């Protein structure tokens, strides 16, 4: 009866690939300011 | 010590069961118990 996790589990596949994608959005921003203040 | 025909009924030994109220948490039985417990890993890690 209860819904199970595979009929559910792309969310969570999506879920953690947008959490993998800010977390390297945010490094490479991170990297370039880190570069441009060492140039400066 | 008696002539018997043919099996008009045949039978077996078979099992009678009885033929529910609702748990105090049964709030909780549309979704899986892995899916709860996955939506807090998520709660956590996001």
């Amino acid at each position: 009866s209860a819904l199970s996790l595979s009929n559910v589990a792309g969310v969570f596949y999506i879920l953690v690939g947008g959490l993998g994608l800010a977390m390297m959005v945010a490094l490479i921003e991170f990297c370039y300011k880190s570069r441009a203040e060492s140039k400066r | 010590v008696i002539d018997f025909s043919k099996p008009f009924m045949s039978l077996g030994i078979s099992i009678m069961i009885k033929k529910s109220k609702p748990g105090v948490f049964s709030f909780l039985d549309p979704l899986a118990y892995e899916i709860w417990m996955c939506i807090v890993f998520a709660y956590i890690g996001v």
